[PDB]
């Protein structure tokens, strides 16, 4: 009803009616203890923040639980290829072309 | 995940311990109860029955300052174990607190001290809070860290504490306590935020027009305090500050862990309809030594070391503005040693309002928290009247029938002297 | 083919990582999701420079977040393009540094090491042909600067003649916001110069000018910043992901922007930089853009080049152009300001051209250069590092670690003698 | 090229409305709080009387 | 942008606070809450809510009269922090406000003049108001500018002050307070501006038909002259000029800083009925004796310098035949070393009328600025009622039983002696 | 290719050349919004000398407005034609010089110009061939008549070569607006000598009575004066930018204008000045033109020719006339009027024909001359200088600033000077 409030912050902080239970203390009295002032009263709505947001930490605990990355493979090992073409793959240490070519004459290889 | 257990201590520790826990409740969102109808695991915890249990331990040498909180408004909200009591106290004296009485109830606190840190898993450091006159607030206070430096060597162990006011006193025999205690703070304590009531007096009457206040209204800027530092723990911020960050940038020697806070604004409602306030506005109000809540002037002194704590709608463009303000000053000097002597932080969580309190709904604010030597004229009023006692040895046989002896008076005065001529040195600009 | 492995360490590196995973997620047209919404066949051609493949038509970046505090990474993920990044490449401790070099170089770092060491194992040996890597992180923290360091010294042992690529963060003097920033940038530099192949000096207070004056932002947030260090990463790496008239890389750049190996520190500029008014009265041209980029005023870097010789100069071009225009422009600026440039060494301008114009735009430039304005940062560090370390200030968290007190006069005496030779090279005869 | 500009001067226009709202709210809401004081003030000082 | 605080001093200062605040108010449109329904920047100081908040300092040494605006229609307008107050007051007393009373409070004005121009960024200058007749408008004055001027050595200080009247009084130890208080106006002044109550009982009464008057009266003729100086800072005109322009051309020398107002025309509404009012009307009456504000007629001396401020529906043609028509009379005089002694400065705006007020609403307006050696002798008065009283030495115990030496009287004494001497050699002409 | 920037200082050179950057926005048919409304395909051919190219077909003035008070720039850019101008092209402080020529040329001036450098150079280097700079300001300023003067003597020595016409103001006698305009206009005047190529002295007392007599207009506003003022520049360079019979240039008329470097001072003159009860009796020939303006009472400035003697005379005609007209009668008015032209020099009559006419008229002349008889105000300056720098009244304000009192003496001897050796050419034996 009043201030736009920040639609991420939960209906607790949208209705002050759900902190019930307290103010439970009756003044008028001169039984009345000086401590009893902290909690004294009930809150309203203009009391309460516009906004609210938290700090989730869903986001780290499972990972945290569950414990840190780490890898044991062995070896993935993948000599890769010098020259874009599919077709061949020459490499540093190999000093001989793939594909073998079609020449009319002289095929001394 | 980052935690904080206070270790509340004394008359003082259970007064203020309640009132910055009425504003914790009030901020996560919690009925007394201790229900919703995760921010606040860094001091609450989740039980078998789902609620948010304190990570609080309550401790007093006299029970009658305990049972108004088992009796009040959140007696349900606390477990009964956590709140420790003894029979009888030590009635202003260190001795009483520190060998007769504080040794029957000492293992356990220690227990309840270990199974809170059993609980946490990571543990970021520990809010102790105490006061220097009392002695429940000194003896017991100054056993326990001395034992609980030796069990957790690396956890930080933040100290608030109540210095004794420069002409208001409660107590004649309080600087006996607060010199004793003082090796403790120095071999047992990583930082130090000690405060009068006298300065707290006056800032209240002069900004927020209660002319006739009480412990309430101080408890309740001392909660608007602690809030503060933790904030940046809370909620998020661009530039987050955990308790290890300012440590690191506020302390130049171990010897020296004594830094001063400032809180801004502090202004009525009233007042506060008519002025606009900025960053650089409040960031002004922090270095007026009439809003310091320790009586000394920094003018006196150098600042080594000034901590920020920004926050509300804060934008990080008007700090550096409001910064470079501030070094083009001449009267607000800086030792020779630190060209750049800030720790800025940021967080966008404006400060929340308490029911009955004194302090206006304002979507900005900053904390200071500056390390001066002119803070060494303190301990010197203290030493005056320190030896205006100790020459002819008035109350000292209160003290040495207690089982403790007389020696321990000389060297305890000779510690702060050196102290003193220690945070002299850094007075001094080179050559 | 041409891979790159992103390394991201501290508060100010993972912020950045952030908003420059969104842009150029953008600029290939990839949803919130993952999957490839893009219309242009170049748009999905060369992506997986940075991407790697998925099953579904998705794509995951090969990057490696790295922070000693576990609180910004759930900042990170909670983003709008969070959920995009994979979980096992963030690798975080438990605490913190505290802005403190020490504890993130020895204490704490030697336990995360390992971990992130794997991943970029195995980023590493997925790619067919990595060109190199690429770190973002701040000089004034404790992770960042501190174990981060770390990192780039075990990786240059493991991949030595890869390109090792660095956007730091170096602290400004005249807004600071850490009292123990220059211990912390004294040793972190002297890790810079043995082990790095190139390194951009970003400074916060020179971007926080930029807003200020050119874009005349009232309330310029940090992301505005990651706004402006993001595009200057783009604008580097565009030639390499896309075709252009006239095509570089990394290492085009590379082996022509150091002309020894002890210089590798360049201030990088961005060209189209105009407030929404300054939109309504322009003409876009090359001249344009030559004109803005030469201004002192448009630099991120909080050195003034005037005060100082320009050693070798780079401006890459992002759109379609007529090089003419384009070609004509760096002879004029070459002989104008002579004064201004070296003359050991005739042309100092390298320039490149890639088609692809960044996305909503037109035309635009960057510029990478070496001038000798560089070394007043550097002896400005010193005028502030001496003055705390003489008197043995804030040391004993330094000394509580296990270091020698060696160590800051030898990376003290490191960045002197960088600065020494640094001036020799400024006041040297043909 | 217009395409460009009127792009430009749209997302200005946009920022500029959104920022003269936020100021228009802000003001009304601080109003009100205070009316709650002074109700709240009033309560107090009739509570003293009565004791 | 500009910028002036209202330094207001004494019972006559916060008096006339109030009526020249209620026409400030008036003028921006101010609600007396405060809210409207840049001009006002210059004195209404706006703040985040929409409220707007004088930038005064209301100071007096007795509650009273802070008191009643306290509890007036514009409580709720004025900062309480503004308003400052106490508990005793000097009580026509010189000494009492200058060495025992103004010092308990010399301090907290200045804390709250600091908090008033921190808010404002480019700062014109100060107008400060007080009395020479009552000891905290006299004494607590004189060290606030001491001290303004060790604080601000380059901030202007214009000074509107009430000089004693040469017949009527409203206390018997006023020349007193009135010679000591002249050292100040001398070495911490800039600009003055002196005026006696009886010039205006009869301006007021001659042409206002308003037989019995009262200080609001007064004090709200003394309200546009402010407003017409400040008309060109707050509102757009033909010719702006701002405090420095006329401050330059009415100071030859810097001994010489008291001219002399006079505002035109000041007539009834049933009286203007009648009257067809032009710029040459208006004009003349600038420069006839029985309109001035200081008893003395300068056709005994001869001006040296004047400032013309014209405001409303003004015509730059109408400005030059009414000066060319003043200059060709030989009942004005003039000084040889001054051929052109005009500052003419013109406003759009024309002055708005104030509810309970005498003059009619006029489409057109003048001020009048001429510093004249004719003032001379109103000083030469005071030191024959000065000298007549320190033969006898009355009075004398009260201002040594405060604490301060009976030798600043002869001083004192001897200064002005000193400045009427100094008038006449410009008199002299060569 | 030949381009004007068009410089801009103080409040008065802000608003003549508002209106000046008003007439010639509708001579070349654009709107406020900057787009080109025209129908004749010459409207836009020579645009690009006052106008530079923007995007969507805009265009943008090349002037660099500057003035050291903000409040004058909020009324330029809240006119008509206010939003045209580019706003990175305003400069301003945030403090005026107030009257005090000592300020805006030392100290207040030394922080401004270098940002108004930065502006013309951008602008400058934009242009490919720039004919020259023009200027606007008055001499009875602080800024214009100050930091103005600055500007001059900056860029000489930046750009020598290039021309340098200022249409400066020079104070009137007989109606002043300053008290200390003799010290500005003695310490400008030394300045013009030095660094000027072209003057033309406009008097704004010499555009009241035109205004009385000639358009016999009852309220002449400041904006008539403007307009009259903006006629003149129009049309000196109007053949310029539009083709005719015989064209020129500035350079055209300052190599034909000046004989010796010493004299570079003129009396501009316009031609079609009419009342609207004249328009009913008149015949719009060549004959009326040359009789209208060879005219004492047409002038504006505030010197009688016949007093002196004709050194050259110049008569930019625009539209298209009878060539032997306008040949004719300059030979019977050199012939008529033999002794107001000097021997030495034969046929002292330039002349250069633009075969458009302006906007909304049929014919029209202007007419650049330099006479013996201008020397008259220079002496008469030194009338007024002297009367008061011989008591050294008024010299505080300047001796404050910092400089010395020998800067009075040389620039008095400098004028003494020059019109010693104005005055032997006047006697001068062929
Ligand atoms: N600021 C503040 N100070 C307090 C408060 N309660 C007690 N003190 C201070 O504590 C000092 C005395 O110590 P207490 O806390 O009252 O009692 P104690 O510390 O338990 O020691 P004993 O009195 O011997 O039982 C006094 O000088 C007070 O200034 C409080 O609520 N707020
Ligand atoms: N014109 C005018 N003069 C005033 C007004 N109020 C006070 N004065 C003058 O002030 C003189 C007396 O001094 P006050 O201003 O009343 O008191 P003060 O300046 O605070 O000094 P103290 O009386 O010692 O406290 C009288 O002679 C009046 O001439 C006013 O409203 N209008
Ligand atoms: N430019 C920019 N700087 C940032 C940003 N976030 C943080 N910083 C800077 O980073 C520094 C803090 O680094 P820190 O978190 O201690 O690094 P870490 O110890 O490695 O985690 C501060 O000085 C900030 O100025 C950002 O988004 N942009
Ligand atoms: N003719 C004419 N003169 C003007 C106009 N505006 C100002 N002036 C003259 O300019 C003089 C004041 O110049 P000023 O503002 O002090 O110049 P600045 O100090 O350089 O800004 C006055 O004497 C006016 O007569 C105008 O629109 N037309
Ligand atoms: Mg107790
Ligand atoms: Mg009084």
């Amino acid at each position: 009803d009043y201030y736009r409030i920040s639609e991420k912050l939960p209906v607790r902080f949208n209705n002050p009616g759900w902190f019930h239970g307290y103010g439970t203390k009756e003044a008028v009295s001169m039984y009345r203890t000086s401590n009893q002032t902290y909690g004294s009263r009930a809150p309203t709505v203009h009391e309460m923040p516009k906004v609210f947001y938290p700090s989730s930490n869903k986001f780290s605990r499972q990972h945290a639980a569950f414990g840190m990355f780490q890898s044991h493979n062995i070896n993935v090992t993948l000599e890769k290829s010098l020259v874009t073409g599919p077709d061949n793959h020459i490499t540093h240490y190999d000093r001989l072309n793939f594909h073998p070519s079609y020449n009319v004459n002289r095929p001394s290889i | 995940m980052r935690e904080c257990i206070s270790i509340h201590v004394g008359q003082a520790g259970v007064q203020i311990g309640n009132a910055c826990w009425e504003l914790y409740c009030l901020e996560h969102g919690i009925q007394p109860d201790g229900q919703m109808p995760d921010s606040f695991n860094t001091f609450f915890s989740e039980t078998g029955a789902g609620k948010h249990v304190p990570r609080a331990v309550f401790v007093d040498l006299e029970p009658t300052v305990v049972d108004e909180v088992r009796t009040g408004t959140y007696r349900q909200l606390f477990h009964p174990e956590q709140l420790i009591t003894g029979k009888e106290d030590a009635a202003n004296n260190y001795a009483r607190g520190h060998y007769t009485i504080g040794k029957e109830i000492v293992d356990l606190v220690l227990d309840r001290i270990r199974k809170l840190a059993d609980l946490c898993t990571g543990l970021q450091g520990f809010l102790i809070f105490h006061s220097f006159g009392g002695g429940t607030g000194s003896g017991f206070a100054s056993l326990l860290m001395e034992r609980l430096s030796v069990d957790y060597g690396k956890k930080s162990k933040l100290e608030f504490a109540i210095y004794p006011a420069p002409q208001v006193s409660t107590a004649v025999v309080e600087p006996y306590n607060s010199i004793l205690t003082t090796h403790t703070t120095l071999e047992h304590s990583d930082c130090a935020f000690m405060v009068d009531n006298e300065a707290i007096y006056d800032i209240c009457r002069r900004n927020l027009d209660i002319e006739r206040p009480t412990y309430t209204n101080l408890n309740r800027l001392i909660g608007q305090i602690v809030s503060s530092i933790t904030a940046s723990l809370r909620f998020d911020g661009a530039l987050n500050v955990d308790l290890t960050e300012f440590q690191t940038n506020l302390v130049p020697y171990p010897r020296i862990h004594f830094p001063l806070a400032t809180y801004a604004p502090v202004i009525s409602a009233e007042k506060a309809y008519h002025e606009q306030l900025s960053v650089a506005e409040i960031t002004n109000a922090c270095f007026e030594p009439a809003n310091q809540m320790v009586k000394c002037d920094p003018r006196h002194g150098k600042y080594m070391a000034c901590c920020m704590l920004y926050r509300g709608d804060v934008v990080p463009k008007d700090v550096n503005a409001a910064i470079a303000t501030i070094k083009t000053k001449r009267t607000i000097q800086f030792v020779d040693w630190c060209p750049t002597g800030f720790k800025v932080g940021i967080n966008y969580q404006p400060p929340t309002v308490v029911p009955g309190g004194d302090l206006a709904k304002v979507q900005r604010a900053v904390c200071m928290l500056s390390n001066t030597t002119a803070i060494a004229e303190a301990w010197a009023r203290l030493d005056h009247k320190f030896d205006l006692m100790y020459a002819k040895r008035a109350f000292v046989h209160w003290y040495v029938g207690e089982g403790m002896e007389e020696g321990e008076f000389s060297e305890a005065r000779e510690d702060l002297a050196a102290l003193e001529k220690d945070y002299e040195e850094v007075g001094v600009d080179s050559v | 083919m041409r891979e790159i492995v992103h390394l991201q360490a501290g508060q100010c590196g993972n912020q950045i990582g952030a908003k420059f995973w969104e842009v150029i997620s953008d600029e290939h047209g990839i949803d919130p999701t993952g999957t490839y919404h893009g219309d242009s066949d170049l748009q999905l051609e060369r992506i997986n420079v940075y991407y790697n493949e998925a099953t579904g038509g998705k794509y995951v970046p090969r990057a490696v977040l790295v922070d000693l505090e576990p609180g910004t990474m759930d900042s990170v993920r909670s983003g709008p393009f969070g959920q995009i990044f994979r979980p096992d490449n963030f690798v975080f401790g438990q605490s913190g540094a505290g802005n403190n070099w020490a504890k993130g170089h020895y204490t704490e770092g030697a336990e995360l090491v390992d971990s992130v060491l794997d991943v970029v194992r195995k980023e590493a040996e997925s790619c067919d042909c990595l060109q190199g890597f690429q770190l973002t992180h701040s000089l004034g923290g404790g992770t960042g600067s501190g174990m981060g360091t770390l990192l780039i010294s075990k990786i240059r042992e493991e991949y030595p003649d890869r390109i090792m690529n660095t956007f730091s963060v170096v602290p400004s003097p005249k807004v600071s916001d850490t009292v123990v920033e220059p211990y912390n940038a004294t040793l972190s530099v002297h890790q810079l110069v043995e082990n790095t192949d190139e390194t951009y000096c970003i400074d916060n207070e020179a971007l926080y000018d930029i807003c200020f004056r050119t874009l005349k932002l009232t309330t310029p947030t940090y992301g505005d910043l990651n706004h402006l260090v993001s595009a200057t990463m783009s604008g580097v790496t565009t030639c390499l992901r896309f075709p252009g008239q006239l095509n570089a890389d990394l290492r085009k750049l590379a082996v022509n922007m150091v002309p020894f190996p002890r210089l590798h520190f360049f201030m990088p500029g961005f060209a189209p930089l105009t407030s929404r008014g300054s939109q309504q009265y322009r003409a876009l041209t090359v001249p344009e853009l030559t004109q803005q980029m030469f201004d002192a005023k448009n630099m991120m870097a909080a050195c003034d080049p005037r005060h100082g010789r320009y050693l070798t100069v780079a401006a890459v071009f992002r759109g379609r152009m007529s090089m003419k225009e384009v070609d004509e422009q760096m002879l004029n600026v070459q002989n104008k300001n002579s004064s201004y440039f070296v003359e050991w060494i005739p042309n100092n301008v390298k320039t490149a051209v890639c088609d692809i114009p960044p996305r909503g735009l037109k035309m635009s430039a960057t510029f990478i250069g070496n001038s000798t304005a560089i070394q007043e940062l550097f002896k400005r560090i010193s005028e502030q590092f001496t003055a705390m370390f003489r008197r043995k200030a804030f040391l004993h968290w330094y000394t509580g670690e296990g270091m020698d007190e060696m160590e800051f006069t030898e990376a003290e005496s490191n960045m002197n003698d960088l600065v020494s030779e640094y001036q020799q090279y400024q006041d040297a005869t043909a | 090229n217009m395409k460009l500009v009127g792009r430009a001067l749209q997302d200005l226009q946009d920022e500029a409305d959104k920022k003269k709202q936020k100021r228009e709210e802000m003001g009304r809401e601080q109003k009100i709080y205070n009316d709650y004081l002074m109700q709240r003030r009033e309560e107090e000082k009739a509570q003293e009387k009565e004791l």
